[PDB]
């Protein structure tokens, strides 16, 4: 893993152009674990707690 | 001189009112302070009864 | 091309990828410049009264008052029993209740069996 | 416990692998590493779960 | 000795003499020699001279004994006079009872962390006492309820004899 | 925070000597007064990249609502100064 | 019980006899002096409860609610003094009168023998209350409230007294301790399934119940600061006492005539929980968190466990000194900006740093930190509950979950973010703000250390 | 400090009657610990100072 | 001290009464939409976007900054489920049906891995590690009484 | 481990089931064998406080080998010697469990020789 | 709403910022940077508007689909890790005036000094009242900003929160 770091650490340094991946962007937003949950439940629970149990 | 005085307050004080409290109204209830049994090994002796543990039988053992 | 983005109530229509605000109509300028009038009138209402020194208070926000009046005290006379608001209340009042009764109930007559007949571990159970 | 762990010492070191901000890296290392404890105590060797905590 | 002995058992104790082979001291040693002169010394000072001011003026606190009273069996349907000072002394069984399992529990716990490693062994006669007690214990005073009496505590244990004469009876019989 | 307040001639010295490696400005005729469009005519989108280097030089980040509001490097000092309490 | 009787009733002379500006000084003085004295009751028996008289008497679990009663009369004076300062002197006299007089009703209550005399001066606390909501309140929607208040309690109390005679035209006594030894099983048929609904739903709508709650959001919101403390802190204990006296009467029963009554209170938990985490009112906010803290009562009292009412007795002390302290804090903040919107004033820990930490002791023992009462008297029904069905955790345990984020979100709102800009007038904590916030929270800590006395009969 | 804990759990993770997929999993993480953490050192202190002039 | 001329009222079923309502509640009688006459309860509140307020220009000048309000600006419904602290709607690099797909997938595959390692260990070569006396009888907790079948173990 | 592709991927009626290890007859096959010694019997294991599962066989070299921490204290480098010995000790305890996996490898092999001569013989 | 020319200049940039977060080292930033800037001028002539907006559109939508998905934010800025970070040391200035005597002493030329922009700002009230009334159509403001002092001695209505907002780095 060590060697493959320093590779892969060297490649950033061409002058080359990058493609946006998924794996990529699966990795940086945490896997969407902290985009989904954090933003469907408190949606679900704040939205039913108005419209349904208080009004 | 200031460590002097934090290890009095800080140290001193409170180990004597631990140990006084644990000396005179804790350890005169019983089972508040349980001590795991000393470990005992063959080949000593026990210094409250003078009992001797034989050591253990010969070992088949070889080098290496 | 790229796959164009798809919008949803948690991840709205980006404003660069809307097709509303390239086009430069006659009735959008004299409205989008309409909408900055009034956003702008209130802003002076609210500017004096936040600078004027001879003020010490809570300045009252209609605004605020009118969403707590309509939250709370205007919701009932608004009301009609119809068919969306009455299903939706009783499966929403009545369904919870009754599916809860009969999960308690059903484990409590299953336990009391296993007790009655002796088949259940109670040894050390005398805190209750 | 064991698959719990294994999970977790994989999906946060993945999500450390394209992460920048310097806290949030050395975050997801201790969740990786949180994890990796689990996994000794899913093989019953909770001691070394223990040791791995000190160090 | 303040608390009996023969209520909390312990076995006597067996310390390994010391027998050094490192040529290196013991800290230990030293520190256990420096403890008993910073400060059990010096707290045993004030202990004594506490202990004298309370040698001066002993005065005694006795242990309130209860006369035995007839019990709920022996006392007459809606007898107010005579039901309550049997639920009285119900109820103050009860808590010693409690008590006694709170005994042997102590016990229990005792004996698991003195015996270390070997507690599934050395500790069977402890839980044997314990296992016995709670099951007396869960027999009399369980599922009574949040307003227990004497009443409810007959009516279960007329209940469980009756179980047992029944399966007694259709033993025979078998 | 241990870093030192900056002065307010500590800000103009920096804004000058960030246009001066531009290649794009020529160092004698850039001054505290120096228009991009009317003095010294620069390019609208240079002045995108001058900001950039301004707010890389200072750390914040100027709004795109004023930044295009910028074209006179004293100017920049002046936005610079009331953005960080800079008095003196 | 005379010796605390009399002295309350000798307050009303007190006050009318004082100097036009010592009303509240006198008040508040010799009221403290009646609380302390209060300590008395403490004197209980392993096996006998402290019987006074034929009429009077006092046990564990009457003894903590008579101290937070007691107590609680000095503190509803100190909140006052501030919207009754442009009141004349007769009308705020009478505003006392009226508290005082309800104390007296309180303490008989919870001492009454007779569950006949319980019942008089259990309706008698209405009269007070309800004159304190409907003179002394603010807004337009105090009247609606008096009457929501009012008929509901009568809907119920009405059957219940109808239902108590009848057992004693059947038992021969409704005093509390002939029925401890004269008490016969309830068979079961249908005149004892209406005879078991006319004694408890006098009780459950003043717990509240969930259901039968929609009069307390808006009795509780519209009364005056001392009207809400005691409406929220021993007026709602008044229907958890009652339950715990009469289900003696009501076994076996309860076994199944319950299980309605759990699932409205273990549902209803989690719907007023609910509901606090969309409130735009602050003091509506605290009034819904009372219906969720109650419905625990319920259901300890419901299952009749040992553990179940050693919980209950400590949750309706615990939540007493939190909802009247929660009532106060939400108080101070009305009392400067004149407006119960919880948007409206935000950031105040950085213009009044002392009162949020009030706010985060009350927020704490609201989401039930341990190892305060809070906590004790929550868990002890969770123990119990677990046993009665190992299912109820997963509804007591999202209980918690959303306690904990309606008060902290109620912690947020108010004191962290960015202080309102065009709000000018918060001016700093007065003294008598900071030590009424004080009272109720030294003595709700102070109760850990020693908490057997607030653990009931059961102990 | 780290070899004395980290590494004894791998040895006995590895002769142990675990989880096939659970063992891949934390072998996997393990190299995944190296990636991430030559992530911090050459981004920080090796290479060229992508940092502001007056710091 | 507001009348009930300036507060929320019914739904609004005439041309004229909707222009009253926007200027009531400060809105452009074009952009004023009530919400629909469902019975529900709204009345004439007007139904704003569901935009959250995370998705309001961060250096704007606004009269309350930590909630990005206007005053006197009409409030969202929603407003508190709409704070910066709560439900936020902000666009997302990955469309939000991207997402839902590659999350459910990664975890349905690994749970299912781990299910086809759990029926197929991975052990070492090794016997059945043999202790002394009967298995640890006596030290297992057996009871002293009623001796096991003897348990002996080979060398080998 | 290796054989687990020959148990998964392959065969499966070759190798010994880890939980289903020998169930074949007893000592018999192995002409005269004996019976592993025991050192400490049953009171020098429980003195020590050993944990359950430590003394298997070696308890008597564990036993040993703690009697030098407690005395070597505070020199913690030394003991290195005995702690060698228990380790070898529990290496041929590992192998000795471990001949037995070959052991019933083979005997399974040797099975099937058989069960496949008579399944052929007509 | 913007302008057509901003719009463009937007997005230039966000593509930098965007084009940096990708590169990280500086000089491959100048290498890819430069080739950025030279697909602009492409266009830079373009006098179309109807073809200049069918790029633009298809300018944003390429932005939008190589975006970083963690763009580097400067950490004062909305969305970097010290935003608001010191609005809880922003007390404002109006809480002075509830200071007690026996601690407003404590600074006696602070206070003396305080008064002058009080009667600074008590007596200029009235003046900046009086401009903004005459120098906004009957109907009412049509936009932000206010006029300048006109004369000498007035100073800008609406001046004393600009002024007198708390240092953005109270301590
Ligand atoms: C008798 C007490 C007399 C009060 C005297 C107070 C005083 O004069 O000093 C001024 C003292 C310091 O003055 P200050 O510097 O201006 O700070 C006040 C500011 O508001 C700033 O206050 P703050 O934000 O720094 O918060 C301070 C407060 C709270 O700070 C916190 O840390 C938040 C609470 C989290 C605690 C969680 C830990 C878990 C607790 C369980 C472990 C036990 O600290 C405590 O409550 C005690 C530390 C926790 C123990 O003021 C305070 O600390 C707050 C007022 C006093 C509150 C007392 C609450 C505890 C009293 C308990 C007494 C009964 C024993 C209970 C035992 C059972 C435990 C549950
Ligand atoms: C493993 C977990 C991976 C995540 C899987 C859960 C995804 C849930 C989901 O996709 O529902 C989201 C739903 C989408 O509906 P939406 O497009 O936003 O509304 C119509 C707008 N045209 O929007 C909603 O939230 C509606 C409620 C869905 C309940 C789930
Ligand atoms: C349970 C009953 C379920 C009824 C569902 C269907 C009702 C229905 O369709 O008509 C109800 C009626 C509306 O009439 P409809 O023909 O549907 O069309 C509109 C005409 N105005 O609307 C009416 O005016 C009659 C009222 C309908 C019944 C109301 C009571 C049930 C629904 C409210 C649930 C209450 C929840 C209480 C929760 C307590 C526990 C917490
Ligand atoms: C047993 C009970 C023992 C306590 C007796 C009750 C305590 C009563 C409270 C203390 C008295 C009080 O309320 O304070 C008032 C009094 C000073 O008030 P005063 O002198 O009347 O000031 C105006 C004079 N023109 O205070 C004093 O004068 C105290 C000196
Ligand atoms: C145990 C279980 C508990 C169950 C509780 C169920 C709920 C109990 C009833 C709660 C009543 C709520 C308060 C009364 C409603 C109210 O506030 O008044 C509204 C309405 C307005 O009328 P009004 O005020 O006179 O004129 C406007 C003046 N500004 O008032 C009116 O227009 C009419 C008011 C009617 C009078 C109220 C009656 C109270 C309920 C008892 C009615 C009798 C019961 C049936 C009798 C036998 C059968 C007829
Ligand atoms: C909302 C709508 C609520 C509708 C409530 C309807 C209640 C009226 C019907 C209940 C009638 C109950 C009753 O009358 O019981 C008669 C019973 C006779 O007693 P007894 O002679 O001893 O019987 C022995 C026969 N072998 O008497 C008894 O044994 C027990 C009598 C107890 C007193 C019953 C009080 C009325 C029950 C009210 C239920 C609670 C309602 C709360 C809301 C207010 C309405
Ligand atoms: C908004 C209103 C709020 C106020 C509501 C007030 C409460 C509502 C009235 C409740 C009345 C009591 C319920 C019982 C009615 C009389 C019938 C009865 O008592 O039957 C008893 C029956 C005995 O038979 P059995 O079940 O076999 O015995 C063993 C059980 N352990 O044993 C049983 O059958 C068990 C009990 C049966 C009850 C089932 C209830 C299921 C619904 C629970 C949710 C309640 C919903 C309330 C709806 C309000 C609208
Ligand atoms: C959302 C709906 C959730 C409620 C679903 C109720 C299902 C009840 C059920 O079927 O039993 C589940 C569980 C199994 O426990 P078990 O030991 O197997 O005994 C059999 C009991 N039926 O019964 C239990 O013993 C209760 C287990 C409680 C687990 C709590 C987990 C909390 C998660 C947060
Ligand atoms: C013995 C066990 C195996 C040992 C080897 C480890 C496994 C091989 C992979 C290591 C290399 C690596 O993942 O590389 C990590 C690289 C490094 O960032 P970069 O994109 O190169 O540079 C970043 C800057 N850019 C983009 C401008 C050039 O990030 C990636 O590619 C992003 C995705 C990482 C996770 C992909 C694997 C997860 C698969 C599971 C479902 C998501
Ligand atoms: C027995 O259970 C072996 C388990 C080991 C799993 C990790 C295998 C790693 C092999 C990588 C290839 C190396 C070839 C030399
Ligand atoms: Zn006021």
């Amino acid at each position: 893993g060590f060697i493959l770091a320093l590779e892969i650490s060297n490649m950033t340094k061409n002058l080359k152009y990058h493609y946006p991946s998924n794996a990529f962007k699966f990795s940086t937003l945490l896997g969407y674990f902290p985009t989904i949950m954090h933003r469907l439940a408190p949606y679900m629970n704040l939205s039913m707690s108005q419209k349904s149990a208080s009004s | 001189y200031r460590h002097s005085i934090f290890a009095f307050t800080h140290v001193l004080i409170p180990v004597w009112i631990i140990h006084y409290y644990l000396k005179y109204h804790v350890t005169t209830k019983p089972y508040t302070i349980v001590e795991k049994k000393p470990r005992i090994f063959p080949g000593d002796t026990i210094l409250e009864t003078g009992e001797v543990i034989p050591p253990m039988k010969e070992f088949p053992d070889q080098h290496h | 091309s790229f796959p164009k983005y798809e919008a949803s109530r948690l991840s709205s229509l980006p404003t660069t990828l809307d097709p509303a605000e390239y086009d430069i109509s006659s009735e959008t300028r004299k409205a989008q410049a309409e909408r900055l009038a009034i956003r702008s009138r209130l802003k002076r209402e609210y500017q004096l009264q936040y600078y004027d020194p001879s003020r010490r208070g809570v300045i009252e926000d209609p605004a605020l008052v009118r969403w707590t009046y309509a939250r709370s005290a205007n919701i009932y006379p608004n009301f009609r029993p119809n068919t969306k608001t009455s299903l939706l209340g009783a499966l929403f009042g009545i369904g919870p209740l009754v599916f809860w009764y009969y999960v308690f109930k059903t484990d409590r007559d299953r336990k009391e069996k296993l007790i009655q007949e002796g088949k259940l571990d109670r040894t050390f159970n005398i805190s209750y | 416990t064991l698959c719990l762990g294994a999970i977790t010492t994989l999906f946060t070191a993945m999500c450390a692998l394209t992460q920048n901000d310097i806290k949030k890296i050395i975050a997801f290392s201790t969740s990786s590493q949180l994890g990796l404890m689990m996994v000794t105590i899913g093989i019953n060797q909770p001691y070394l779960a223990f040791l791995h905590i000190c160090t | 000795d303040s608390w009996d002995k023969d209520v909390y058992p312990e076995p006597p104790r067996r310390t390994p003499a010391p027998s050094p082979q490192t040529s290196l001291p013991n800290p230990i040693t030293y520190l256990t020699k420096a403890f008993d002169l910073l400060v059990d010394r010096p707290v045993t000072l004030v202990r004594e001279f506490i202990e004298r001011q309370h040698a001066k003026n002993k005065y005694y606190y006795y242990h309130r004994e209860f006369r035995r009273v007839p019990d709920i069996t022996e006392c007459q349907e809606k007898d107010v006079l005579c039901m309550f000072e049997a639920e009285m002394q119900w109820r103050r069984d009860y808590k010693v009872d409690q008590e006694i399992v709170n005994i042997i529990q102590e016990r229990l716990k005792a004996c698991q962390q003195r015996e270390g490693e070997s507690h599934r062994q050395n500790c069977a006669k402890e839980l044997e006492q314990f296992t016995q007690v709670v099951k007396a214990y869960q027999d009399r005073y369980h599922d009574l309820g949040a307003h227990y009496s004497a009443r409810k505590c007959l009516a279960k244990q007329k209940q469980r004899m009756l179980a047992e004469r029944k399966a007694a009876k259709e033993a025979a019989a078998a | 925070s241990d870093a030192p307040p900056l002065t307010l001639e500590g800000i103009k010295d920096r804004v000058l000597y960030v246009l001066k490696l531009y290649d794009k400005i020529d160092p004698e005729k850039l001054s505290v007064n120096s228009h991009f469009m009317k003095d010294l005519g620069l390019d609208s989108l240079d002045q995108v990249e001058i900001i950039m280097a301004m707010e890389d030089e200072f750390g914040f980040e100027i709004p795109d609502i004023d930044a295009e509001k910028l074209m006179c490097p004293q100017e920049i000092v002046d936005y610079i100064a009331d953005k960080k309490d800079v008095y003196e | 019980m005379l010796k605390y009787i009399i002295p309350t009733i000798m307050l009303m002379p007190l006050t009318w006899l004082s100097k036009n500006n010592m009303i509240w000084v006198n008040s508040t003085a010799h009221s403290l002096l009646i609380s302390f004295t209060s300590l008395l009751l403490m004197n209980q028996f392993g096996d006998n409860s402290l019987n006074f008289s034929l009429l009077f008497f006092s046990d564990s679990l009457s003894t903590p609610l008579l101290i937070l009663t007691m107590w609680l009369l000095p503190l509803m004076l100190m909140a006052s003094q501030h919207h009754l300062s442009k009141e004349n002197l007769t009308r705020k006299k009478l505003f006392i009168t009226m508290l005082i007089s309800l104390q007296l009703f309180l303490i008989m209550t919870f001492t009454a023998m007779e569950l006949i005399l319980f019942y008089i001066l259990f309706e008698a606390t209405l009269v007070p209350t309800l004159i304190i909501i409907t003179r002394w309140g603010n807004q337009t929607e105090r009247l609606n409230a008096g009457l929501y208040f009012l008929f509901y309690t009568l809907a119920g109390s009405l059957p219940l007294l109808v239902a108590l005679i009848y057992i004693q035209n059947t038992v021969g006594s409704l005093n509390f301790l002939m029925l401890q030894y004269w008490v016969q099983p309830v068979h079961n048929s249908w005149s004892n399934v209406f005879m078991w609904l006319a004694c408890m739903m006098a009780f459950m709508v003043k717990m509240p119940l969930y259901g039968l709650h929609l009069w307390l959001p808006k009795a509780h919101v519209e009364a005056p600061i001392a009207g809400s403390m005691v409406l929220a802190a021993v007026l709602l204990k008044l229907g958890g006492y009652g339950m715990l006296r009469i289900t003696l009467i009501l076994n076996p029963m309860t076994d199944f005539m319950a299980y309605p009554f759990i699932m409205l209170s273990l549902w209803g938990m989690i719907m007023t929980s609910s509901i606090c985490l969309r409130q735009t009112d602050l003091k509506s906010l605290i009034a819904y968190s009372s219906v969720s803290h109650m419905a625990l009562v319920i259901v300890a009292i419901l299952i009749q466990t040992p553990w179940s009412y050693m919980g209950a007795t400590a949750l309706m002390i615990a939540h007493g000194l939190t909802s009247s302290m929660l009532f106060c804090l939400a108080n101070s903040n009305y009392e400067r900006i004149h407006s119960r919107t919880m948007i409206l004033a935000r950031g105040l820990q950085t213009l009044l740093p002392l009162m949020a930490t009030w706010w985060l002791l009350a927020s704490l023992t609201n989401l039930a930190l341990p190892p305060t009462i809070n906590l004790i008297g929550e868990l002890f029904v969770v123990m119990s509950t677990f046993s009665w069905s190992n299912i109820t955790i997963i509804l007591m345990g999202v209980n918690m979950v959303i306690t904990a984020l309606y008060s902290l979100y109620m912690l947020i709102m108010t004191q962290r973010g960015k202080y309102t800009y065009h709000i000018n007038n918060i001016s700093p904590s007065f003294t008598r703000e900071n030590a009424l916030m004080s009272l109720h929270i030294l003595p709700l800590l102070l109760l850990t250390l020693n908490p057997k006395i607030i653990l009931g009969p059961l102990y | 400090t780290g070899f004395y804990s980290k590494d004894l759990i791998i040895e006995a993770a590895n002769t142990s009657y675990t989880n096939a997929w659970a063992l891949l999993m934390t072998l996997i993480a393990t190299s995944f610990t190296a990636i991430y953490s030559t992530r911090i050192i050459f981004f920080a202190l090796l290479g060229q100072p992508r940092f502001p002039t007056l710091v | 001290h507001i009348t009930k001329d300036m507060l929320p009222g019914p739904y609004p079923k005439t041309p004229e009464e909707r222009a009253a309502a926007a200027k009531k509640y400060n809105m452009r009688v074009e952009d004023y939409e009530p919400y629909p006459d469902d019975g529900t309860g709204y009345g004439d509140y007007p139904k704003l976007p569901d935009r959250s307020q995370q998705e309001r220009d961060p250096w704007y000048d606004w009269d309350h900054p930590d909630l990005r309000l206007n005053w006197g600006e009409p409030m969202h419904w929603d407003l508190d489920m709409y704070i910066r602290n709560r439900v936020d709607t902000s666009p997302t690099p990955v469309n939000w049906n991207l997402m839902c797909k590659h999350l459910f997938g990664f975890v349905a595959f690994m749970l299912f891995m781990f299910w086809v390692g759990e029926t197929y260990p991975a052990y070492q070569p090794v016997g059945p590690k043999q202790y002394p006396y009967n298995n640890l009888y006596l030290e297992r907790g057996g009871d002293p009484n009623k001796e096991p079948e003897p348990v002996v173990h080979y060398e080998i | 481990g290796a054989h687990l592709a020959r148990r998964y991927l392959g065969d499966a009626s070759v190798e010994p089931d880890p939980l289903r290890m020998p169930t074949f007859p007893p000592d018999y096959g192995f002409p005269e064998r004996k019976e592993r010694e025991m050192v400490a019997t049953q009171q020098e294991m429980n003195d020590a406080q050993l944990v359950l599962q430590q003394r298997d066989y070696c308890a008597h070299y564990l036993i040993r080998f703690l009697k030098c921490k407690r005395d070597s204290f505070p020199n913690f480098l030394a003991c290195k010697h005995e702690r060698h010995d228990w380790d070898y000790c529990e290496h041929l305890d590992y192998v000795k469990r471990m001949k037995e996996f070959e052991r019933e490898r083979r005997l399974l092999q040797r099975k099937k020789r058989r069960e496949q001569r008579e399944a052929d013989m007509a | 709403y913007l302008t057509h020319q901003q719009k463009v200049l937007r997005l230039y940039k966000r593509a930098l910022r965007h084009l940096e977060s990708w590169c990280i080292h500086r000089d491959k930033y100048r290498y890819f940077a430069c080739l950025l800037r030279a697909r602009f001028d492409e266009h830079k002539n373009e006098k179309d508007m109807v073809k200049a907006t069918q790029l633009l559109r298809e300018a944003e939508e390429e932005f939008w689909h190589g975006q970083h998905p963690q763009p580097y934010i400067f950490p004062e800025s909305p969305g970097g890790t010290s935003y608001e970070r010191y609005e809880c040391y922003k007390v404002p200035e109006w809480c002075l005036d509830d200071w007690h005597p026996s601690e407003k002493a404590m600074y006696p030329d602070y206070f003396a000094k305080r008064e002058q922009w009080k009667k600074l700002r008590r007596e200029s009230w009235e003046r900046e009242v009086k401009q903004l009334q005459e120098e906004t159509p009957v109907g009412g403001p049509r936009t932000e900003a206010l006029p300048p002092a006109r004369k000498q001695g007035d100073l800008p209505p609406l001046w004393w929160h600009i002024v007198t907002r708390p240092r953005e780095r109270p301590m």
